[PDB]
């Protein structure tokens, strides 16, 4: 019983947050990607000298 | 046929010099031609083999080294023969003159022939004894017989190496102080062939034994678990790797022509046999190259 | 959300015939084996039947040989399970329970007591 | 500057030795999954063989100066298929069963765990020793009348006494007949799609048996030796 | 009666649904449909780190991105240098079945924990120079799962006993408990400010928990089996999950919704473990087809494939700082890709 209650409680308190539109989250994903992707090592290759493993 | 004019020269001089001191062919083309292709086509085959169990970091195992032993020592007696034969066909090909027969004595006195004969011999037992190291280290494998790799793998290669120099240089050092005639390539004593056929016919025993006992251990695993074609391919795999082939006469003209020409042919393809069964039709080898071509076909 | 609801039980005379149907939302249906299990008063958890990807490989226990039957709908993505000759042992809790792991032969923990793609159960009488 | 470096190396050089010698004294020791229900009786031959919150037990016995390690798996949940992963490189699985476990029945509960672990992905290559326990009460359960073996399971009415039997002396024909219907419904599991890669080796064990220390260890042998054989093409 | 709050949930659950397929403007294919491929991405094997016996389940990068510690199911941690190919330590365990291990972000602490249910945590800075048991962490009552440093004193546990634990070294005793998972966490990752975490369980559905809180925030679902790897996007309002249907997904924790789904019909093995770039832009994703592979996070097409482990990936970690990337093998091996 206690178990059944704390379950309603969580799914009232879940049902009540802020739900943005998917185009806003998407937006800042790509922001995000765009703005931060001219220094991933992985996705532009730095030069074969200052990498440590080579 | 020329060894035999060789030593009818050296016993007419041997006459004259008592006189003056004391007294006041096709078949062997076509043998030849059988062992040669055999021998290059295990050359090939076990230089290929070779480059496969020591190229791929992942069949590094205490077996592939033993099998990688095993190959360079059936390669070494392949280049050692090919060596022999070239030096006696050059031999006899650039001198066979009636007044050239010295030039022949000069180069089958030298120390060359006998450096020859013993690096052939001492090829013959490292192949010998290889074998009979495969043949122990699964039967160690099979009889609980678990041990500390650097005691076994040191010990094996001091067993395959070692220990064919350990009796083959007492020959060298008996026939070199004793004897020392015809470059030590027939036999003056029958004792001094004994000081060295007798260890190979040892470790021609402890094979069989051991391919009896391996055969043994099979059929006991196929009663419980057809039977007879399992047994019989099973057995058929297992007699090349062991050299088991060699107990038909090493235990033993009239047969001279069939013994010659079986055991030449048998022996010639031995290599090729011990790299098609553990090199090429093995299993985990052509996984790792269908993985290989897998992971090649992505560009 | 997984989700499996099971319907078609109810009280019936011994010998009768029950048509128990299964539906299956939220994955695809074929890429997985299904169970039938069930629960008697008293007793834990056990299972009954089981039917494979294909449908081909049907298994049943041995009280339930010869009496009951399944099928598997993957275009109506359903479970079928078939009752005859009820008898009053037969009393139990019926969990439609699906597999962990799609494409597997087998597959573990089915029967437990606390798992997750069950549903929640049809009570039937006899 | 090179002394830093050498240090490392020195360091590294002394951590591979251990490294070396915890593989040589790891290679060389047999570790078995003991695996079975709450009423089959694993308790009593973890007892039995004891002579030489916590998610996992330890057991070390040797057999004729062979290491061998028992895990016993408790206080854990009921679902084993995450955990049961790390199994996967065992010597053997052994798996303890209630004969007398029928009369609910709780014998067809361990028919499908045998079944669920012997097709398991990653359980494809370990081999399953099997203890069928509980061979004393078994014998007075079928020779009191009031159990009906054929009724949980059917074929038992069908069922001959194979030609290979080897009874005990003394036994009753009716209890040897129910003794080997049992066994064969394992073995029915496991020469079913199994290929051969793992076997299952079944056994009339007991819990007043002083052999199981020797049965384990006459089946971890058979199961090394086909293990050679095959890197070889030998089987 | 527990029917008709039964039908409460159902309802409540329902309205969830209709109001997150509401909040469901546009794809995020379609915003996505035009925009710059990043074309195949190669790597190649650098470092090959060797001397582990057993499988591995565990492997976690420093804060240097220069150590790692490895741990092996046969009972060892071994902390290598990836620069030098150089064991630093190897501490052996108490218990041999190891199914996790962490990193503290000082560098001071690591832990491990696995079958016993204990969570022993190794202190590599003693002062005589050895490596000894701090302490261990017992109270749980089921395989210890995972295990993630927040500091050098928080360390947080998901168990197989289906609850998460936040635990404090110095008392050593539960400071937090989060229950609420029906079936055993798998994987949890924390957030880049350590101030929540995500818990993925056996029962396909994901949840993010605030651990100063204490209780659950938002529950995520949509997969179809056990999430087996759970990792946080760089910027922390995203993650990763990938399961045993070989799909793997996106979950924005202010949407509440799943974003893009990375699946192909080639792939049929489940994933065993993801991880992000330290960019974003790049998903790496181990399977049990040998082999890793590697997604672009926005165009969702496979831009690399990470092939040379012979047995099943179960451990993949790239470093703070993106540049290599770790991955160990049941093999018992370790390879640094670059």
């Amino acid at each position: 019983i206690a178990q059944a209650r704390k379950l309603v409680e969580q799914l009232k308190m879940e049902a009540n947050i802020d739900r943005i539109k998917v185009s806003k989250a998407a937006a800042d994903l790509m922001a995000y990607c765009e703005a931060h992707a001219k220094e991933d090592p992985l996705l532009t290759p730095v030069p074969a000298s200052e990498n440590p493993f080579r | 046929s020329l060894w035999e004019t060789v030593q009818k020269w050296r016993e007419y001089r041997r006459q004259c010099q008592r006189s003056l001191t004391e007294d006041p062919e096709e078949q062997l083309l076509f043998l030849y031609i059988i062992y040669t292709v055999g021998y290059a086509l295990s050359f090939s085959a076990l230089v290929i083999a070779s480059a496969i169990l020591l190229g791929f970091r992942h069949l590094h195992c205490t077996r592939n080294y033993i099998h990688l032993n095993l190959f360079a020592s059936f390669i070494l007696r392949a280049l050692s023969v090919f060596i022999k034969d070239a030096a006696l066909k050059w031999m006899y090909s650039t001198a066979a003159q009636q007044h050239q027969w010295d030039g022949l004595l000069s180069y089958q006195d030298s120390l060359s022939c006998r450096l020859v004969f013993l690096l052939m011999q001492y090829c013959v037992a490292a192949n010998y004894y290889w074998l009979l190291v495969e043949g122990v280290y699964l039967y160690t494998l099979l009889a609980f017989s678990v041990f500390s790799e650097q005691w076994i793998f040191r010990l094996y290669v001091s067993i395959g190496w070692g220990v064919p120099l350990l009796f083959v240089v007492p020959w060298g050092i008996v026939k070199y102080l004793y004897e020392d005639e015809g470059c030590w390539t027939r036999n003056s004593n029958m004792n001094y062939w004994l000081i060295i056929r007798l260890p190979i016919l040892f470790a021609i025993g402890v094979n069989f034994l051991i391919f009896v006992r391996v055969i043994c251990i099979v059929v006991s695993k196929l009663k419980a678990n057809d039977i007879k074609c399992r047994l019989a391919k099973s057995t058929l795999t297992l007699i090349p790797l062991l050299g088991t082939h060699e107990v038909i006469f090493a235990f033993v003209g009239t047969l001279r022509f069939i013994k010659l020409f079986t055991e030449l042919s048998f022996t010639s393809f031995q290599g090729l046999m011990v790299a098609i069964l553990y090199c090429f039709v093995n299993n985990e080898v052509q996984l790792e190259f269908r993985k290989s071509w897998e992971r090649w076909r992505l560009e | 959300q997984v989700q499996l609801q099971e319907s078609g039980g109810g009280l019936v005379q011994p010998g009768g015939s029950l048509r128990l149907s299964c539906a299956a939302s939220g994955f695809t249906f074929s890429n997985y084996k299904m169970n039938w299990v069930r629960q008697a008063p008293g007793k834990g958890l056990e299972w009954v039947s089981d039917i494979s990807q294909s449908g081909a490989s049907i298994s049943y226990t041995g009280s339930v040989k010869g009496r009951f039957t399944i099928s598997r709908d993957n275009a109506k993505n359903t479970l079928y399970l078939q009752m005859n000759s009820l008898k009053p042992e037969d009393t139990a809790v019926y969990y439609c329970a699906r597999c962990p792991a799609p494409f597997t032969r087998d597959c573990f923990d089915v029967t437990s007591t606390t798992y997750a793609y069950r549903g929640q159960g049809t009570q039937v009488t006899v | 500057q090179r002394n830093e470096e050498k240090a490392q190396r020195e360091a590294n050089k002394k951590i591979e030795k251990q490294l070396q010698k915890d593989k040589q004294v790891y290679r060389a020791t047999h570790r078995l999954l003991l695996l079975g229900a709450g009423e089959s009786g694993k308790n009593t031959i973890v007892k039995q063989m004891r002579i030489l919150t916590s998610g996992i037990f330890e057991t070390k016995f040797q057999v004729d100066k062979v290491n061998f390690h028992m895990f016993d798996v408790g206080a854990q949940r009921d679902e084993r298929r995450k955990w049961i992963q790390c199994f996967n490189d065992v010597t053997a699985i052994i798996f303890v069963v209630a004969s007398s476990s029928y009369n609910t029945n709780r014998l067809q509960a361990a028919l499908k765990l045998f079944d669920s672990i012997w097709n398991n992905k990653w359980l494809r290559d370990t081999s399953v020793i099997l203890f069928l326990n509980k061979q004393d009460l078994l014998a007075e359960k079928v020779l009191a009348g009031k159990s009906k073996i054929e009724d949980y399971f059917p074929e038992f009415a069908r069922y001959t006494t194979p030609e290979d039997a080897t009874p005990e002396p003394g036994e009753d024909p009716r209890v040897t007949r129910a003794k080997y219907f049992i066994r064969d419904e394992f073995l029915r599991i496991s020469t079913a799609s199994g290929d051969g890669r793992h076997y299952c080796y079944p056994h009339f064990t007991c819990a007043v048996d002083t052999e199981n220390i020797r049965r384990v260890f006459n089946d971890c042998r058979d199961i090394i030796q086909r293990m050679h054989l095959r890197q070889y093409e030998l089987l | 009666e527990l029917d008709q709050l039964r039908q409460e949930a159902e309802q409540l659950k329902n309205q969830i649904r209709d109001a997150r397929k509401a909040c469901a403007d546009a794809t995020l294919s379609q915003i996505t449909n035009n925009i710059d491929p990043v074309g195949r991405i190669q790597m190649r094997t650098r470092r090959t780190l060797r001397g582990h016996l057993a499988k591995i389940y565990a492997m976690h990068w420093g804060t240097d991105s220069r150590l790692l510690v490895s741990a092996s199911q046969d009972g060892k941690l071994i902390i290598w240098d990836s620069y030098t190919t150089n064991k630093v330590h190897a501490i052996p365990l108490r218990s041999s079945w190891v199914m996790t291990c962490a990193y503290a972000p000082s560098g001071n602490y690591v832990a491990c924990g696995g079958l016993d249910n204990i969570c022993s945590i190794y202190n590599l800075k003693t002062r005589e120079g050895n490596v000894r048991v701090s302490r261990e962490l017992a109270g749980h009552t089921g395989y210890l799962s995972c295990c993630r440093f927040l500091d050098d004193n928080q360390i947080v546990t998901s168990s197989g006993d289906t609850t998460c634990a936040l635990w404090d070294i110095e008392t050593g005793q539960q400071t937090t408990t989060f229950t609420g998972h029906t079936g055993d966490v798998m994987s949890l990752s924390l957030a880049p400010d350590t101030r929540l975490f995500v818990s993925g369980a056996c029962d396909a559905s994901a949840k993010l928990w605030d651990v100063r809180e204490g209780m659950c925030r938002q529950t995520f679902t949509g997969h179809e089996s056990d999430i087996n790897a759970i990792c946080f996007f760089p910027n922390g309002n995203a993650f990763a999950t990938g399961s045993d249907d070989a799909t793997c997904r996106l979950f924005d924790l202010r949407a509440d919704q799943e974003l893009m789904t990375y699946s192909h019909d080639n792939i049929i093995c489940g994933i065993t473990s993801v991880s992000f770039s330290k960019s974003g832009r790049l998903l790496l994703a181990g399977y049990d087809d040998f082999n890793c592979n590697v997604w672009d996070a926005l165009k969702a097409d496979r831009a690399g494939v990470l092939a040379g482990h012979d047995n099943r990936v179960s451990c993949l970690g790239v470093t703070d700082d993106g540049m290599a990337v770790a991955t160990g093998s049941w093999d018992s091996f370790l390879k640094i890709w670059n």
